[PDB]
RNA sequence: AAACUGAAGAGUUUGAUCAUGGCUCAGAUUGAACGCUGGCGGCAGGCUUAACACAUGCAAGUCGAGCGGUAACAGGAGAAGCUUGCUUCUUGCUGACGAGCGGCGGACGGGUGAGUAAUACUUAGGAAUCUACCUAGUAGUGGGGGAUAGCUCGGGGAAACUCGAAUUAAUACCGCAUACGACCUACGGGAGAAAGGGGGCUCUCGCUAUUAGAUGAGCCUAAGUCGGAUUAGCUAGAUGGUGGGGUAAAGGCCUACCAUGGCGACGAUCUGUAGCUGGUCUGAGAGGAUGAUCAGCCACACCGGGACUGAGACACGGCCCGGACUCCUACGGGAGGCAGCAGUGGGGAAUAUUGGACAAUGGGGGCAACCCUGAUCCAGCCAUGCCGCGUGUGUGAAGAAGGCCUUUUGGUUGUAAAGCACUUUAAGCAGUGAAGAAGACUCCGUGGUUAAUACCCACGGACGAUGACAUUAGCUGCAGAAUAAGCACCGGCUAACUCUGUGCCAGCAGCCGCGGUAAUACAGAGGGUGCAAGCGUUAAUCGGAAUUACUGGGCGUAAAGGGAGCGUAGGUGGCUCGAUAAGUCAGAUGUGAAAUCCCCGGGCUUAACCUGG
């Protein structure tokens, strides 16, 4: 499942923005909010503790990509199997999904209107060694190198898609995606490095919580 | 055995036919079972809103 | 028996009991026989009654009746206690 | 006798075939004297549908096992291929 | 076949001796190895080793129900 | 190259401290049940209790190419009442099959875990065995006879069925002759077999004797294998030996006699409990618990016992005797075993449809056509577990209204909403449409075969007979946000806080604990936290618990040194030089089934799932 709630809500509780909106304005200006916690509350005393501090950053990880806690489970027990750094391979795959390297290039102005894009069907993923084009409706479809993207004859002349792209161009393109815009195309050609990832986002905190 | 009857107000009395879960009641001595609400003839708690599943009681619409 | 071929097994098996149950007494009353013989501890009856069972248990070896191991055991064990007599 | 069977594993409606010398007597998910090869019926052309092993398919005609006819067939298709 | 080597704890019964054989199993939990003794009945024919005697036993087709080995050789003989 | 990755604590004894020591929670887990709630798919799972009783339907048939025949059905031929186009009886003349005889199958497939502490299992071996069907070989398959079911006649019984006379055929039965082997042998010699059918003098399926393989079963040996010493002695066919019998085969398996042996603190006997294993959870590991699903072995088929047949049974849907229970009976007598697939009653917290097809992979019978197959492949039901997806996506301010809190005016719900612009995965409609199919039969060519281009076998072609699933997997379009969010919790452990009502009352609690008039702990609202077609509670197992400590604990005072000595079994044990290679280490081989675990690849749109190494 996908949260069907309030957005900015999320962002608020994590106290930094989380992507979840696309950035046609300023975030501080858009919403006016997440100085302090949501709620009447707002500041409060009893600090949180470090398994709070866990538990908050699992939460913003899931709430920054759209995945459920199972679905993370899941991913977090692959990294583990995985050789190399848990949190590594978690981001990675977090990365490798289909909706956020659809956002990524720009087909999709947020990562939601990218998941329920993907899941319409309307973006095909051809995998390498692949001469044929299929069409996927799972968002979750981990991408193997060299993976190409295209935009299905029927949603080229997508409205919401042509003012993403702008805003994508405005965000800036990461160097692993490549994207061709007269003809929408978008390749995957090497993974996304730990290094080129945020930094502020903390991996170790999400591979303390779960060893209990 | 003895078991206790949870929430407020409960229509049993002799002859009722009733479930019985696990579980300690702290401060009664010999009560280590309790009474299922809504299972077979304990009816539900009859205005419960916020914990209506551990008493049998069914959502208000 | 609920069903008419195992109905018919069961005739079928009884004929069948009926004549093995003749040939194998035939069998058992050349060998007592023969023991009457050994008993006696007379070499000529002895080798008289064993000339006579002889063919008897190949007959019914190869019938089936009888083990052709079991028959040749037979012949061997008692031409043994024949040659030990005299 | 011995007979060469497909023993059926895989998923519901995806069928896959394990071609396994066993008793005629001995059902066709029990047990198998020897494993000699793998049959797959749907399969892609670059993958390898049928594998058998030569060698011992003819020790088991020379020691006298009956094939079946099914995988007398997948034989004779996998010589002329 | 299978060849043990063991003292002949008794010889009194006819056309047999009963062999002790030491061996050592490892502990599984603690791994410390035990010494064990099992006795063992053999066939002797003649009856040629006496009580106290170090003998050799091979497996073969039981001669009795609870003997199944035979006295092949006899290696050493009590003072 | 890879398989070599994995270890958290906290609350609680005190005025306070440290230790010790128990109790409780945080995790994963499951054939899971109960409460609220519930849109969709894929692959799995689904009586753990009553091995309690079973209504009903099906689950083992096939063969006319072994034989006499013709009860029915279709014909053909005539007889044709011909009724002129109605039509009837005779014949086994033909396709074919009721019943009866004779071979094969029914000992496999499928079910359950009652009994079983060792005729069980795992592991590694062995010798004294038989082994239908199957592969390779040899020697044969001659000649006879009397029977007998069906069929007839007459009986007996309500039925289940049975008794008499006579009588027909066989690949049914019994002689005789032959004997490569095979059996006995005192090795001088003795005795032992069988059946024919079909296609045009042949090839063919079958039969008899037997050698070798393959498979299967039986037998034996060494180890491992739950609790109990508040269970220390137990065995007298008992341990061994000879003669004899019994077995397919070794054997006290049995028997006559002889000797006095056999097991035991290394756990014998006697009891409780239990199918064992590969595996399955938990755990860093060592370990602990467990033995559903899938696969291997064992035991059982209402209870007890006996055996027949057969290669194989002491036989789930076979036989005989007795037993309890249910049924029919004309009252003398008869029938039965769902622990096979469904299904009913009952027990229970609890587990499903009285379904489709042999289309595929197998099994039984047949020369084939073809028949049976509740095995099998599928289908219906269940959120029961896992996986995936949807319940929309953007833009949106005097921050609308209302709810809640408030210092009564601000905050919060909140970009949340309304408005506005899109999108149609899933569900529903209209189409379209693979794959699971292996190519049967038939025609033609080639070789083998033979006297033969006949026949038969093999191979190579042409051909299109075959699909339960099914209204398929997938693909394309149709209209529109329109069909789909709930559960638990918010004192601390532990993520989330305020009011209103209540006033040690009602009530909560897993532990410390809350409730006696200003409750972050009870009940209700607002807000929030975690999960999300699920969420909690309960039950169980491991973990945390270094809290049975081999890894990995202690014994002066917290529990713990025996009152002290002696010594049995047993445990350990000085220095030097040799032999030995048992323990120990290293290498070679076989084995340690497959699946499952782990690693690397491949296929399903991903995943579960399947799958090669």
């Amino acid at each position: 499942a996908r949260y069907i709630g309030p957005k900015l809500k999320l962002s608020r509780r994590e106290g930094t923005d989380l992507g979840l909106k696309s950035g046609v304005k300023p975030y501080d200006v858009k919403t006016k909010k997440a100085a302090r916690p949501p709620g009447q509350h707002g500041v409060s005393r009893n600090k949180t503790s470090e398994y709070a501090l866990q538990l908050r950053e699992k939460q913003k990880v899931k709430r920054i990509y759209g995945v459920l806690e199972r679905q993370f489970a899941n991913y977090y027990k692959e990294a583990a199997r995985k050789r190399g750094a848990t949190g590594e391979n978690l981001l990675a795959m977090l990365e490798s999904r289909l909706d956020n390297v659809v956002y990524r290039m720009g087909f999709g102005s947020t990562r939601a209107e990218a998941r329920q894009l993907v899941s319409h069907r309307t973006v095909m993923v051809k995998k390498a060694g692949r001469d044929e084009f299929v069409r996927v409706n799972i968002p979750s479809i981990q991408l193997q190198d060299g993976d190409v993207i295209a935009i299905q004859e029927k949603s080229r002349e997508q409205l919401r898609i042509k003012n993403a792209i702008e805003l994508a161009t405005q965000r800036g393109i990461p160097e692993w995606l490549d994207v061709d815009h007269s003809k929408l195309q978008g390749t995957f050609k090497k993974a996304p490095d730990r290094i080129d990832l945020p930094a502020e986002i903390n991996e170790s905190l999400i591979v303390e919580l779960y060893s209990k | 055995v003895s078991s206790y009857i949870g929430g407020e107000g409960h229509n049993l009395q002799e002859h009722s036919v009733v479930l019985i879960r696990g579980g300690r009641v702290k401060d009664l001595p010999g009560v280590r079972y309790h009474t299922v609400r809504g299972a077979l003839d304990c009816a539900g708690v009859k205005d419960r809103k916020q914990g209506r599943s551990k008493y049998g009681a069914k959502k208000p619409k | 028996a609920n069903t008419a071929q195992a109905r018919k097994r069961a005739r079928q098996n009884t004929k069948r009991r009926q004549n093995s149950a003749s040939q194998r007494s035939m069998v058992r009353t050349y060998l007592k026989r023969v023991d009457a013989a050994i008993a006696a501890k007379d070499y000529d009856a002895a080798t008289e009654a064993y000339k006579k069972a002889i063919p008897v248990l190949d007959r019914m070896a190869d019938k089936g009746i009888i083990h052709k191991n079991k028959a040749a055991r037979r012949k061997s064990r008692l031409n043994k206690t024949i040659k030990g007599l005299q | 006798m011995v007979v060469i069977r497909l023993a059926r594993g895989g998923a519901k409606k995806r069928p896959f075939y394990q071609v396994v010398v066993a008793d005629q007597r001995r059902a066709r998910d029990g047990r198998y004297i020897e494993n000699i090869g793998f049959f797959n019926p749907l399969a892609k052309e670059s993958e390898e549908a049928v594998r058998l092993n030569m060698e011992a398919y003819h020790a088991w005609i020379a020691k006298g096992a009956q094939p079946s006819d099914r995988v007398a067939s997948l034989v004779r298709a996998y010589n002329k291929a | 076949a299978s060849v043990l080597t063991g003292r002949v704890v008794s010889d009194k019964m006819d056309k047999s001796i009963t062999v002790l054989i030491e061996r050592l199993v490892r502990h599984p939990l603690y791994g410390k190895q035990l010494r064990r003794s099992t006795k063992i009945k053999a066939h002797d024919e003649n009856n040629v080793c006496q009580q106290g005697d170090l003998v050799r036993i091979k497996e073969t087709r039981p001669i009795s129900k609870t003997k199944a080995w035979t006295l092949v050789d006899v290696v050493e003989k009590v003072e």
